[PDB]
């Protein structure tokens, strides 16, 4: 059935795709974690809800 | 404390008193699931009772008022939307007893899952059979042993009637706390409504003496 | 949308309805009278005329009575809609109609002149503060064209309302408020006024800006 | 030899009375949602605690022999919250057993008309009705001081008059006293949860539906209950009622005096007794107590 | 054909790449990281009114202003600080999965088994609430929506089938269909851009809102995925499954960054969330508690245990400064 010609070409289409290696994106997010630390309450306890 | 918040206060007051009217109002009816294998006559059962995505239907009669939920348009996996009717009173479960030509068992699987599933393990089962008159015109030349090998008994009316509601039953796993009404009806019969109330004024008297402690 | 109002000593008497509504009051300036809390729950009076002044509504019959009595010198009258909750607009609909017979101030300057184009500037004064433990500030603007009625032009001094053009705008600080127009347009004539609503009784304000 | 066992009797009352009175007051309004079934244990749990908590003077006066060791106002206090308390709380067993048949006989009914408004509205009328019979005591309790030896009930000389007059009046207003509390305060609420558990019993036995003994065990627990453990002190305030005359001119009957306290402890104890069968029984309640501690 | 062989091949060679991509290791990335204690919060805000089980909320981008939906047919908003209600909704249809709440909070999303999408609109000349816009077209119930703007939606359906609506015109302009089992939740990028969207299939699918087309997936579950969550950055997502269990999943790396689960628990995860920062995983659990998990540290701390029925939604307001969480207790419990 044509499903499978499309569950193929989708398949095609995702090995066609260059990922990249885990270091950096994790260094992206500790990045990201680390720089936005000071708006979050949830970590840090003018509160609207006395 | 207040210069427009009274104002904001009242708002909340009479809207939480429309609430509460509004939620009274729904206690106050009765709720009812739908089930079939499709083939099954849930369209003339609610053909009986006198008046896409989720139906509902109302109707009352001797002063009680009913919702009935209709799904079966759904081709979809039912355990994430079962979960939804986890408070209806009573359950609508059709099966055709001429269900020798299908493409059968599979309804006696679902009603396995239905009668068995953890949302409703105190919830009664109203057990419609239907097609009465087919199913003696056709066991009339139609072997039983064509679907039951096992079965071992005579060619009647009465006794593959019989053996069938005994094999629908004996799927029940928890007698202690459910019960299962059965009941034989067709196309011309007008005391199922009947029969439908009287389980559910069961249940309902069951419910309010289990609140009462007493049961 | 639709709001039309309708011998001393005498006596004499749209949109969703059933969700304050309010009185307000001679070659003379304008304030408030009296109002109501929608659904009949609390009422307050005009504690100058608190006692021969009745007031009356009728949702289903979807009308509104004013039941005056004992006529006294000091006697237009408009009547007003303010559906109040969080981030809503009261006042935000006035309509027309006269009968001629130890709190807070809101004293405005009497006018001043200015040219199309020319930015305009006007300015308030105010009895005791107004900004609310809640954390917001009351006072509601209000133009009012020669033969015409007062607009919501600008409530609570930062918010535009529907139909403004988006050449106002507004402040204030403790006492002193303020309201700024840039481009003054051929529809931007008459005197203005003010209400504060902190303290129920609600000052009114005296600014006959001629061209 | 006799005196010891009314007091041992009220003492278990008082400690074991408000732990179970305590809990129920906790699971069946601050903690569960409210329906009609709560809101009336909730009401008996009230009218229970606060006689637990009235109970402990009542001992000390019982011991002390029929004299205050407190206060005029606290005594006429206690004497008004007690009796209050007892009235409401034999009148809401009644309205218990009568929502009870109301449910089981008809259901139709009860799902269309009873909502937790109405059954507010509706559940302060045995509280009046137990102001209105209570007014007796407000309007002539007074401590009397024995001119012998202490200060020890109703005397009302007020509006004496002639003494002749006034022990008219006394017997008068006695009498009343007593005939109107076996009328209301006994007849009514045993008949009211006799007739209407023998009813739901019936029902439940001619429409099959029976599955354990738990039903019938229980409902005859609770009629049980409050057949023992009533009867014999009003029996005993009625005859007492009915021979007042020849217990004061003559003083009779003395038997009738031995047994009115230790029969007062046995009602007493049905104030202890109630909520731990009318609400503990319940598996819902039971199942919310133990996940809330 | 020869098709299921080159799929296998290419379904084959899929792993290939996955596995030298992993350059090391998440215990090795985070070694220099404080653990963030065991964190505790409390009740203060308590909001009530409901009278069924709820199942969905979302706060408003006014972080004021929240809308629910339970099973009694009504659609309340309130406001949070003052615990006093705004408008009430009534619905055609008493079966709710999900609701939604307008960037501009003038508009309002609902739907359920009646398989139909409604907007309400709040401000308006009149005082009450009409049905601005209704959008059929599902064949099956729908799960999530979402609101790109003002104009658009997105909506999830068992049909397994995702749409994007002109809200205006009212007719679907975009399918995403190359799922395989029955979509749950959708997530919208920070920017707007693209959307991810598990299902029962246990595979996640990343999507593109221009092109229309699916461009990731993963396979990492035994069994139905429910609920889905952008990470703060916009550069990966969270699953919450049937299997008691949470995993991260990196686009730029695709494949599952992190795990977080535990022996105790064995209930399934009905909603998921994180805060500003990205530290904190929130997701409830069915056992009748929200758990709180820092998705880098991997190991859950936080219980969130206040409710008395299992936890169906929870959401996070848009500064960050609250998390509030509404059960089948027909209580809506606002954290802080
Ligand atoms: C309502 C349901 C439950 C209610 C809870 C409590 C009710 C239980 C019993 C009902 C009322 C009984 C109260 C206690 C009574 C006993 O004390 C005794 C028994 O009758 N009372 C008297 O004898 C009555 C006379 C007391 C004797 C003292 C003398 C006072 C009058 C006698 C006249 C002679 C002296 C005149 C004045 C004496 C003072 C100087």
């Amino acid at each position: 059935i044509a499903q499978a010609r499309k569950l193929v070409e989708q398949l095609k289409m995702e090995a066609n795709i260059d990922r990249i290696k885990v270091s950096k994106a994790a260094a992206d997010l500790m990045a990201y974690c680390e720089a936005h630390a000071k708006e979050d309450p949830l970590l840090t306890p003018e509160n609207p809800f006395r | 404390l207040s210069a427009e918040d009274k104002a904001a206060v009242e708002r909340s007051k009479m809207i939480d008193r429309n609430l509460r009217e509004d939620g009274e109002k729904a206690a106050r009816e009765v709720k009812l699931l739908l089930l079939g294998a499709g083939e099954s006559g849930k369209s003339t059962i609610v053909k009986q009772m006198k008046i896409t995505g989720i139906v509902e239907t109302h109707f009352t009669f001797k002063d009680l008022h009913f919702k009935m939920f209709d799904v079966g348009g759904q081709r979809s996996e039912r355990k994430k939307w079962i979960h939804c009717f986890e408070g209806v009173t009573a359950i609508i479960f059709c099966v055709a007893l001429s269900d020798y030509d299908l493409v059968m068992h599979e309804s006696m699987k679902l009603f396995d899952s239905i009668c068995n599933n953890k949302w409703f393990t105190d919830t009664s089962i109203i057990l419609f059979l239907n097609k009465k008159d087919l199913f003696e015109e056709k066991i009339k030349k139609s072997p039983l042993t064509i679907c039951y090998p096992e079965y071992a008994g005579s060619n009647t009316y009465e006794e593959a009637a019989a053996y069938i509601q005994c094999q629908f039953e004996d799927l029940n796993k928890r007698k202690d706390t459910k019960e299962i009404y059965t009941h034989f009806t067709c196309a011309t019969d007008t005391k199922n409504v009947q029969f439908v109330f009287d389980a559910v004024t069961d249940v309902i008297i069951k419910n309010n003496l289990k609140d009462c402690g007493l049961f | 949308v639709q709001l039309v109002e309708s011998q001393p000593g005498g006596s004499r008497k749209g949109f969703a309805f059933s969700s304050g509504m309010h009185w307000v009051r001679p070659e003379k300036g304008l304030e408030w009278v009296a109002y109501i809390s929608s659904g009949s729950g609390t009422i307050y009076y005009a504690d100058t005329v608190k006692g021969r002044f009745t007031i009356s509504r009728d949702d289903p019959k979807n009308t509104l009575f004013l039941q005056m009595t004992s006529l006294r010198s000091e006697d237009m009258y408009y009547c007003v809609r303010s559906i109040y909750y969080y981030g809503s607009s009261p006042f935000d609909f006035w309509g027309q109609t006269t009968l001629t017979v130890a709190d807070i101030v809101m004293t405005q300057t009497s006018s001043v002149p200015v040219t199309p184009g020319e930015s305009v500037s006007i300015s308030c004064r105010s009895s005791k503060s107004l900004l609310h433990s809640n954390g917001n500030t009351y006072l509601y603007w209000f133009l009012q064209r020669p033969g015409q009625s007062p607009q919501l032009l600008i409530y609570r001094m930062s918010n535009l309302a529907s139909g403004v053009p988006d050449r106002f705008s507004g402040s204030g600080s403790g006492t002193a408020f303020t309201l700024t127009i840039s481009r003054l347009e051929a529809e931007d004539v008459g005197v203005y006024y003010c209400m504060q609503h902190l303290e129920y009784p609600l000052t009114f304000g005296a600014t006959k800006l001629e061209l | 030899v006799l005196r010891i066992l009314p007091l041992v009797v009220l003492g278990v009352t008082f400690v074991l009375g408000v732990l179970g009175n305590g809990l129920v007051i906790w699971v069946a309004g601050f903690r569960m949602t409210r329906t009609v079934t709560t809101i009336c244990y909730l009401n008996l749990a009230l009218a229970d605690f606060s006689f637990t908590a009235t109970l402990p003077f009542l001992i000390v006066s019982m011991a002390m022999g029929e004299k205050w060791p407190f206060g005029w106002f606290l005594c006429k206090l206690i004497h008004i919250v007690v009796d209050i308390n007892l009235f409401g709380s034999v009148f809401l067993i009644g309205f218990i057993a009568l929502d009870r048949c109301i449910c089981v006989l008809h259901p139709v009914w009860a799902q269309n008309h009873r909502t937790v408004s109405l059954a507010m509205k509706v559940i302060v009328g045995p509280w009046i009705l137990a102001l209105v019979l209570t007014l007796p005591v407000f309007l002539f309790l007074t401590t009397v001081t024995i001119p012998n030896g202490d200060t020890y009930t109703f005397n009302f000389a007020s509006w004496g008059g002639t003494p002749e007059e006034r022990l008219k009046v006394a017997i008068t207003m006695l009498t009343a006293r007593g005939i109107i509390r076996f009328v209301i305060g006994f007849s009514l609420p045993m008949s009211i949860v006799a007739i209407c558990y023998g009813l739901i019993a019936a029902k439940i036995h001619k429409k099959g539906m029976i599955k354990s003994s738990r039903p019938l065990r229980v409902l005859t627990a609770v009629v049980a209950s409050f057949f023992i453990c009533w009867f014999p002190f009003q029996l005993v305030a009625l005859l007492g009622t009915v021979w007042l005359k020849e217990m004061l001119f003559y003083g009779k009957y003395k038997i009738i005096d031995i047994l009115v306290n230790p029969t007062s402890s046995l009602a007493f104890f049905n104030s202890c007794l109630n909520p731990m069968l009318y609400v503990f029984v319940g598996q819902d309640f039971r199942e919310r107590l133990i996940h809330s501690l | 054909d020869q098709l299921r062989q080159e799929a296998e091949q290419l379904k084959n060679q899929i792993r290939d790449a996955r596995k030298a991509c992993a350059d090391a290791t998440l215990s090795q990335i985070t070694n220099n990281i404080d653990p963030v204690g065991r964190i505790q919060m409390r009740t203060r805000r308590t909001l009530r009114g409901h009278l069924a089980k709820i199942y969905a909320m979302h706060w408003g981008t006014d972080s004021r202003l929240l809308v629910s939906a339970s099973q009694d047919g009504k659609l309340i908003i309130w406001d949070s600080y003052t615990t006093n209600k705004v408008h009430a909704i009534p619905l055609r249809s008493s079966w709710v999965m999900t609701c939604a709440y307008a960037p501009s909070g003038n508009y309002v999303a609902c739907g359920g088994l009646d398989n139909i999408c409604s907007i309400y609109n709040l401000k308006t000349r009149e005082g009450n609430v009409r049905v601005s816009r209704e959008l059929a077209g599902h064949t099956g119930y729908l799960s999530c929506c979402r609101f790109l703007d003002d104009n658009q939606i997105v909506t999830s359906s068992g049909d397994t089938t995702c749409a994007l609506w002109d809200i205006e015109t009212g007719q679907q302009t975009t399918t995403f269909t190359g799922h395989t089992g029955d979509v749950m939740s959708l997530s919208l990028a920070p920017d707007t851009r693209l959307f991810v969207s598990g299902a029962c299939d246990a595979s996640a699918k990343l999507w593109d809102v221009r092109e229309g087309m699916c461009r990731q997936t993963f396979t990492g579950h035994e069994s139905d995925i429910n609920a889905i969550c952008f990470f703060p950055n916009g550069n990966a997502f969270a699953t919450g499954s049937d299997d008691a269990t949470c995993r991260l999943f990196d686009l730029r790396a695709d494949q599952e960054l992190m795990t977080y689960s535990h022996d105790n628990i064995i209930c399934g995860i009905t909603s998921v969330s994180f805060s500003k920062s990205g530290r904190l995983l929130l997701a409830g659990y069915d056992d009748f508690n929200c758990n709180v998990w820092d998705a880098l540290k991997a190991d859950r701390a936080g219980v969130l245990a206040g409710h008395d029925n299992r936890v169906s939604c929870l959401g996070v307001t848009d500064d960050g400064m609250a998390v509030a969480t509404g059960s089948w207790d027909s209580f809506l419990k606002i954290w802080n």
